DNA sequence: AGTGGATATTTGGACCGCTTTGAGGCCTTCGTTGGAAACGG
DNA sequence: CCGTTTCCAACGAAGGCCTCAAAGCGGTCCAAATATCCACT
C-alpha cells in the first residue's frame, strides 16, 4: 500500500534528470537537498514573474516576461533567441505549440 | 520519420526492425539514430535497431551489445484471442561463429567498377542462404565466410566445399584446424584434462563431417603423426581409431615407420580390446582403399597400388597370428579376424 | 550497491513535462494570477536548464574536492551560487 | 558403434 | 592547519577497515562517546570524511598524527626492511640504572643541537620496548613526513632494530645520538637484514630454540640403497636440528675465489661471483634438499651457519 | 601443388636426423634507410611474443582505412552501452607506420606497427610489432594472396592485445598462439651471446634457476662478470667460427662443478628460467629485451624460425 | 470547468545472477641519491 | 696537487594492472489502486 503525495511525484522528475546529468554515483542524502533547492529556485521564479509582469502594466503572463528573465539569468541573448534552445531541448509535440511554422498555402500555427 | 515522437518510438522501431532491409541503410538515417541515442540514452528498442543497422552496414556503425535479454517487449496484443482463432482457422567457442565476409573488401575504392554499372551478376548474400532449394539455384556463386571453421558445421556449406578444389580455402581450414587441434589436445604439448568432453565434441564432429565429402582433411593426418608416440591408448580410443581409418592412399613402406610401428608398439602390450579396436580400424582403413581405388580404374600404375594393399594384408596377417599366439587362442579375437579376411 | 549510493541513470526516462503539477504549484503560490496558454512549457525549460546548471556545478565541485561520489556538501556549494545565479 | 561398446565392455 | 589534516587522512586511508576501530581504539585520542555516532556500514570514503570532520571540529596537533602513524606501524611492522645495530661497552664501567626520561631528553637535545627542525616521538610499550620516529630536516628545510624513520629499542641491552627507509644520509648522526643516550662508547651494523622483524628478534636473542631435557607396509617391495636414505635423514636431522626453523626470505654470496677444475689452469686471477638465495620461507627449502636428492647428505657450512652465526650477508675470499 | 610441398615438409620433421650447428653471430651495420629514431624506440622494452599465421588478403596500399576501423572498434568496445561512428575523432587514435630496413632478405615482406596514441603528439599506450626474419621454408609452402609475418612482439596492456588480436582474427582470419622458450634454447642463446665480441660490457651475465621443491619454494641466481665469463668460453671453445653441442655442454659444465664445489648442490637437477647479458635478456614465458642494436637480426632470426617452427 | 468513466501506470512482493568494493599480489619503469671522473686554480 | 661540477650506476616505490571473494539488489514477473485524460454536458 504505497503513498505519495503529489510535490514529491513532481519533483521526482527534475530529481531523475539531475540523476541523469551528472553522470556519477549520488548518495541518497543529496535528493532532499535537490529537492529544497528545487522548491526555492521555484519560489525565486515565481516572485520575478509577478514582480515582472506588475512593471509589465498587466495581470497575466507572457512568453515575453520569461524571455526577459531568461536574459538578466544569462541563457537567451539576441543571437541565441529562445527558439534555439526549445529546438535543442524540447520534443516535437512541444515545438510544434511553441515556434510557429507555415504550411498548406501559408497557414501559419501559432499566430506569430 | 515518425521516430521523433516519444509517444510512438518502441513501436514504430519494433515496425522498422521488420521492415529493414538492406537499401534502406543509408548514412543520414544513422545520424538520425545516433541524435535520437545521444537525446534519450540507452533504450532497447533502439539498440535492437542499431545492432541490426550494424549488421546491414559494418563500414558505418560499431556496437558491441552486452547480455539474450529481452529488447523487444513481449506484449500480447488484444488480438492474443484473435491471433489463436486465425491460427486454429488456417488449421485446415571452439568453432568460429557464422558471419559474413570482411569489409575490407574494396576497402579503397577510387571509382565504381565496370561490373555494376552495367547490373551484372556480382554474387549471393550469405544471410539469404536458409534453404536447399535456395544453395540449388545459387551453387554456383556464393559469398564465403570470413572464418571457414564455421563451414565445419553447415550442410548447405559442407554440400559447396564437397566439391571445389580450392587452394586458398583448403590453406585456410589446414591452418585453422592444425592449430585448434594442437591447441586442444589433452596430451600433447600441454598438461590440460580440464578440456575433456570438449575435445571428444569436436573430434565426433570432424569426424561426422569427414564420413561426408568422403575423404579426411591433412590437418588431421598431421595431428595423427604427430601425437602417435605420445599416446596411451585409452584417452580417445574411439575418436582417435575412428580419424585413422581416413588416411590418404600411400605407399605401405613410407606410411610403415610413421604410424604402423607405433600402433604394433602399442597393441603387443595393450589388453584384448584395443586388438579387437585396431582390427576393426585395419578392415575400415582397408574398405576405405579398395573404394577409392576402384574408381581410378575407370578414369604408379596399378601393378605397383596392388603391392601396397597386398604388404597391408601380410601386415595385418602376422598381427592376428602373432596376437592369436600371444592371447592363448581366444575366440574373442578369432570372430574379429575373420570378420576382415571376409571383407 | 549500498541503498545509501545510487549508481548514475543509464537510460533517460521520457521527455514528457508534468504540466499539471506546474500549474497546480503556481496557482498554490500565486493564485491571484493566470498563466498564459503554454507558459508551463517555458516554466519547464527554465527549469530543465537550471537542473543542467545545478548538475555540472555539482559534479564539477565532486570531482574537484578528493571525491568519487556526489555528497551533500557538494551540492550544497553548488546551490549557493547556482540559486544566486538564477534569479534575476 | 563397435568401438563404444568394446569402451564400455573395458570399462566393467 | 591543512597538512596535519591531510597527514591524518592518509594514514586512516592507509588503514584497513576491518581493523580500523581497534586502531581507533588503541589511538584514544577523540573520546569513546564520539565513536558510536559514526556509521563503520557505509563507503570508507564517508566514514573517513566524517572521521576527518571529528577530528577537525577538535585541535589536532602534529603530535597525535605520529602516535597514530607509529600505532599503524607497530601493527603492521612488515612493509618495511629491518636491520640491527650492536652498541659496546668499555671495560671499567659498570651497569647503569637506565631512566627512561633521561634517555628521551638526552635523544631529543642531541638531534636538536645537530640538526635545526627535527621531530621526534616516543611510544614505550611493554616487552621493555621502545618505539621512536623521527622525520628529518635541516636549518633550511621543514621535517619531511612522508620519509620517516622507525627505531625499536630494547632497554639495558645492546642491540637496537631499525627501518631503513632514509637514514643513509644521517647514519652518523643516529648511531651517535643512540650511544650517547644509552650511555655506550661504540656501536657498530651487523651483516643481517631482514623484513621478519620476529625473525630477527629471536636469532639476535638466540632463542629460537626452546627444548631442554629434565627429569621432573606392501611387503612386495622392497627399497634398496635403504641405509643410504637412513644416513641422509639422520645427517639432516643432526645437521638442522629439531627446532622450528626462523623465517627468512632472502641471503647472499660474494665469492673471489679461483676455478680449479685443463681449463684454466694457467690462470692466476680469482673468478668474481654473486650469488643470491630467494625462498618465500628458507632455511625450510634447503632442509629438504638432501632428502629429495638434489644435494648431498652434508650441507656446505655456508648453508647451514645463518642462524647460529647472525649472519645473513657473507663474503668468501680464497 | 603448393599441399603436397607442405605435407612433405611437415612429415619430414622427424627425430633421427642430428640437429646441426649454429654459425657465431657477426655483427654487422644496419642499413641506412632505417629510422634511428624508431630503432632507439625498440630497443630497452620488455616485448610479449607471439606465432601468427600467414594473413589472408593483407593490403600494403590501404592503411589508414584499417586504423580508421580499428579505432572505431576500440571506442565501441570501450563503451559496451552507445554506439559509435566512424569517422568521428576519440580521445585515442590507432596509427598503422610502416618499418624499413627490418627484413633478412629480399624475399621477406615488410615489417610493419600498430600504435594506439592518447591525444593531449600524444602518450603511447600499446604497441604491436609484426616481423619475420629469414622465413624462406615458410615462404614457399604458401599461395601468393596471404602474407607470412609468423613474428608478434606486444608491449603495453593485456587487456589491449586481446582486443586487437580479436580483430586481427576477425577480419584476416589468423590465429595468435603464445610462444615459449624451454631451457634448451636458453642454454643455447646463452653459449652463442657470451661468444659474441663486445667493444663494452655495460651488464653483467646472469641465469636464473628454479629448485623443484615443490612443497616448498626456492629459487638461485647466479651472476658474474663479463669478462670472466668470456675467459671461461675462450677457454673451451676450440671450433673456429662455429658454436656445437658438446662446448655448450662443458660451458654449462663449468658453472655447475664451480657451483656444486662450494654449495655442493647439483645444479643440473634444476630448471633454467631466465638469461640476461650484454646483448639481450630472454625469459621462459616468451619475454625478450634487446640492448644492442648491432646483434637486432640475429635476435629476430632466432625468434622467427622458433615461430615457424611451432606453426608448422 | 465540474463531472465521469475507462484503461495504462506503478510500487510493493519475491528471487537470482549481474554488479561493485575491498584486498592481495606483482610487475615494469622513472626518480632521487651516492660516487668516480674531468676541469679549474 | 686538490676542490668543484657533471654524467653514470643503483635502490625504490610507485603506479598500474590482474585476480578472487563477499555483500547488495536491480531486473524480471506480478498483484490490485489509481490516477492521466478526453472530451461528457
Amino acid at each position: 500500500r504505497p503513498r505519495q503525495d503529489p510535490h514529491k511525484a513532481g519533483l521526482s522528475h527534475y530529481v531523475k534528470l539531475f540523476s541523469f546529468y551528472a553522470k556519477m554515483p549520488m548518495e541518497r542524502k543529496a535528493l532532499e537537498m535537490v529537492e529544497k533547492c528545487l522548491d526555492k529556485y521555484f519560489q525565486h521564479l515565481c516572485d520575478d514573474l509577478e514582480v515582472f509582469a506588475a512593471h509589465a502594466g498587466r495581470k497575466t503572463v507572457k512568453p515575453e516576461d520569461l524571455e526577459l528573465l531568461m536574459r538578466r539569468q544569462g541563457l537567451v541573448t539576441d543571437q541565441v533567441s529562445l527558439h534555439v534552445l526549445v529546438e535543442r531541448h524540447l520534443p516535437l509535440e512541444y515545438r510544434q505549440l511553441l515556434i510557429p511554422c507555415a504550411y498548406s498555402g501559408n497557414s501559419v500555427f501559432p499566430a506569430q | 520519420a515518425s521516430l521523433q515522437d516519444d509517444a510512438l518510438c518502441p513501436y514504430v522501431c519494433h515496425l522498422l526492425y521488420l521492415l529493414t532491409k538492406k537499401e534502406n541503410v543509408k548514412p543520414f538515417r544513422v545520424r538520425k539514430l545516433l541524435d535520437l541515442q545521444a537525446k534519450m540514452g540507452m533504450q532497447p528498442h533502439l539498440q535492437a535497431l542499431l545492432s541490426l543497422y550494424k549488421f546491414f552496414a559494418p563500414a558505418l556503425i560499431s556496437v558491441s551489445l552486452p547480455v539474450k535479454k529481452i529488447y523487444f517487449k513481449n506484449s500480447e496484443n488484444l488480438w492474443k484471442t484473435a491471433l489463436l482463432a486465425v491460427k486454429q482457422r488456417n488449421r485446415g567457442s571452439v568453432i568460429p561463429v557464422l558471419n559474413s565476409s570482411s569489409y575490407t573488401k574494396e576497402c579503397g575504392k577510387k571509382e565504381m567498377s565496370l561490373s555494376d554499372c552495367l547490373n551484372r551478376s556480382g554474387s549471393f548474400p550469405l544471410e539469404q542462404l536458409q534453404s536447399f532449394p535456395q544453395l540449388l539455384q545459387n551453387i554456383h556463386c556464393l559469398e564465403l565466410p570470413s572464418q571457414m571453421g564455421s563451414v565445419l558445421n553447415n550442410s548447405l556449406l559442407l554440400h559447396y566445399i564437397n566439391c571445389v578444389r580450392d587452394e586458398p580455402v583448403l590453406l585456410r581450414f589446414y591452418y585453422w584446424l592444425s592449430q585448434t587441434l594442437q591447441e586442444e589436445c589433452i596430451w600433447y604439448k600441454v598438461n590440460n584434462y580440464e578440456h575433456g568432453k570438449e575435445f571428444t565434441n569436436f573430434l565426433d564432429t570432424i569426424i561426422r563431417a569427414e564420413c561426408f565429402l568422403q575423404e579426411g582433411f591433412y590437418s588431421c593426418e598431421a595431428f595423427l603423426y604427430k601425437s602417435l608416440p605420445l599416446w596411451d591408448g585409452l584417452c580417445c580410443r574411439s575418436q582417435f581409431l575412428q580419424l585413422v581409418s581416413w588416411i590418404p592412399f600411400s605407399s605401405f613402406s613410407e606410411v610403415k615407420p610413421l604410424l604402423f610401428d607405433h600402433l604394433a608398439q602399442l597393441f603387443f602390450t595393450s589388453t584384448i580390446y584395443f586388438k579387437c579396436s585396431v582390427l576393426q580400424s585395419l578392415k575400415e582403413l582397408l574398405q576405405n582403399w579398395l573404394l577409392w581405388l576402384s574408381m581410378d580404374i575407370h578414369m604408379t600404375t596399378l601393378g605397383g597400388s596392388m603391392n601396397s594393399v597386398s604388404k597391408l594384408i601380410h601386415y595385418v596377417g602376422w598381427l592376428s597370428t602373432t596376437a592369436m599366439r600371444l592371447e592363448s587362442n581366444n575366440t574373442f579375437l578369432l570372430h574379429f579376424i575373420l570378420d576382415f579376411y571376409e571383407k | 550497491m549500498a541503498l545509501s549510493t545510487i549508481v548514475s541513470q543509464r537510460k533517460q526516462i521520457k521527455r514528457k513535462a508534468p504540466r499539471g503539477f506546474l500549474k497546480r504549484v503556481f496557482k498554490r503560490k500565486k493564485p491571484q494570477l493566470r498563466l498564459e496558454k503554454s507558459g508551463d512549457l517555458l516554466v519547464h525549460l527554465n527549469c530543465l536548464l537550471f537542473v543542467h546548471r545545478l548538475a555540472e556545478e555539482s559534479r564539477t565541485n565532486a570531482c574537484a574536492s578528493k571525491c568519487r561520489v556526489i555528497n551533500k556538501e557538494h551540492v550544497l556549494a553548488a546551490a549557493k551560487v547556482i540559486l544566486k545565479k538564477s534569479r534575476g | 558403434g563397435v568401438l563404444a561398446h568394446l569402451e564400455r565392455l573395458e570399462t566393467q | 592547519d591543512e597538512t596535519v589534516a591531510e597527514f591524518i587522512k592518509r594514514t586512516i586511508l592507509k588503514i584497513p577497515m576491518n581493523e580500523l576501530t581497534t586502531i581507533l581504539k588503541a589511538w584514544d585520542f577523540l573520546s569513546e562517546n564520539q565513536l558510536q555516532t559514526v556509521n563503520f556500514r557505509q563507503r570508507k570514503e564517508s566514514v573517513v570524511q566524517h572521521l576527518i570532520h571529528l577530528c577537525e571540529e577538535k585541535r589536532a596537533s602534529i603530535s597525535d598524527a605520529a602516535l597514530l602513524d607509529i600505532i599503524y606501524m607497530q601493527f603492521h611492522q612488515h612493509q618495511k626492511v629491518w636491520e640491527v645495530f650492536q652498541m659496546s661497552k668499555g671495560p671499567g664501567e659498570d651497569v647503569d640504572l637506565f631512566d627512561m626520561k633521561q634517555f628521551k631528553n638526552s635523544f631529543k637535545k642531541i638531534l636538536q643541537r645537530a640538526l635545526k627542525n627535527v621531530t621526534v616521538s616516543f611510544r614505550e610499550t611493554e616487552e621493555n620496548a621502545v618505539w621512536i620516529r623521527i622525520a628529518w630536516g635541516t636549518q633550511y628545510t621543514k621535517p619531511n613526513q612522508y620519509k620517516p624513520t622507525y627505531v625499536v629499542y630494547y632497554s639495558q641491552t645492546p642491540y637496537a632494530f631499525t627501518s631503513s627507509s632514509m637514514l643513509r644520509r644521517n647514519t652518523p648522526l643516529l648511531g651517535q645520538a643512540l650511544t650517547i643516550a644509552s650511555k655506550h662508547h661504540q656501536i657498530v651494523k651487523m651483516d643481517l637484514r631482514s623484513r621478519y622483524l620476529d625473525s630477527l628478534k629471536a636469532i639476535v636473542f638466540k632463542q629460537y630454540n626452546q627444548t631442554f631435557e629434565t627429569h621432573n607396509m606392501d611387503s612386495r617391495i622392497i627399497h634398496e640403497n635403504i641405509v643410504e636414505k637412513e644416513r641422509v635423514q639422520r645427517i639432516t636431522q643432526e645437521t638442522f636440528g629439531d627446532y622450528p626453523q626462523p623465517q627468512l626470505e632472502f641471503a647472499q654470496y660474494k665469492l673471489e675465489t679461483k676455478f680449479k677444475s685443463s681449463i684454466l689452469a694457467e690462470r692466476e686471477e680469482p673468478l668474481r661471483c654473486l650469488i643470491k638465495f630467494s625462498s618465500p620461507h628458507l632455511l625450510e627449502a634447503l632442509k629438504s634438499l638432501a632428502p629429495a636428492g638434489i644435494a648431498d647428505a652434508p650441507l656446505s657450512p655456508l648453508l647451514t651457519c645463518i642462524p647460529n652465526k647472525r649472519m645473513n650477508y657473507f663474503k668468501i675470499r680464497d | 601443388p603448393l599441399q603436397k610441398r607442405l605435407e612433405s615438409v611437415r612429415k619430414q620433421s622427424s627425430f633421427i636426423l642430428t640437429p646441426p650447428r649454429r654459425k657465431i653471430p657477426q655483427c654487422s651495420q644496419l642499413q641506412e634507410d632505417v629510422d634511428p629514431q624508431k630503432v632507439a624506440f625498440l630497443l630497452h622494452k620488455q616485448w610479449t611474443l607471439y606465432s601468427l599465421t600467414p594473413l589472408y588478403k593483407f593490403s600494403y596500399s590501404n592503411l589508414k582505412e584499417y586504423s580508421r576501423l580499428l579505432n572505431a572498434f576500440i571506442v565501441a568496445e570501450k563503451q559496451k552501452g552507445l554506439a559509435v561512428e566512424v569517422g568521428e575523432d576519440f580521445n585515442i587514435k590507432v596509427i598503422f607506420s610502416t618499418l624499413l630496413g627490418m627484413k633478412g632478405t629480399q624475399r621477406d615482406p615488410e615489417a610493419f606497427l600498430v600504435q594506439i596514441v592518447s591525444k593531449s603528439e600524444g602518450k603511447v599506450l600499446w604497441t604491436g610489432w609484426f616481423c619475420c626474419v629469414f622465413g624462406d621454408s615458410l615462404l614457399e609452402t604458401v599461395s601468393e594472396d596471404f602474407t607470412c609475418l609468423p613474428l608478434f612482439l606486444a608491449n603495453g596492456a593485456e587487456s589491449n592485445t586481446a582486443i586487437i588480436g580479436t580483430w586481427f582474427q576477425k577480419t584476416f582470419d589468423c590465429y595468435f598462439s603464445p610462444l615459449a622458450i624451454n631451457a634448451f634454447n636458453l642454454s643455447w642463446m646463452a653459449a652463442m651471446w657470451t661468444a659474441c665480441k663486445m667493444d663494452h660490457y655495460v651488464a653483467t651475465t646472469e641465469f636464473l634457476w628454479s629448485v623443484p621443491c615443490s612443497p616448498q619454494s626456492l629459487d638461485i641466481s647466479f651472476a658474474i662478470h663479463p669478462e670472466d665469463a668470456k675467459a671461461l668460453w675462450d677457454s673451451v671453445h676450440k671450433t673456429p667460427g662455429e658454436v656445437t653441442q658438446e662446448e655448450v655442454d662443458l660451458f654449462m659444465d663449468c658453472l655447475y662443478s664451480h657451483f656444486h664445489r662450494h654449495f655442493k648442490i647439483h645444479l643440473s637437477a634444476t630448471r633454467l628460467v631466465r638469461v640476461s647479458t650484454s646483448v639481450a635478456s630472454a625469459h621462459t614465458d616468451g619475454k625478450i629485451k634487446i640492448l644492442c642494436h648491432k646483434y637486432l637480426i640475429g635476435v629476430l632470426a632466432y625468434l622467427t624460425e622458433l615461430a615457424i617452427f611451432q606453426i608448422e
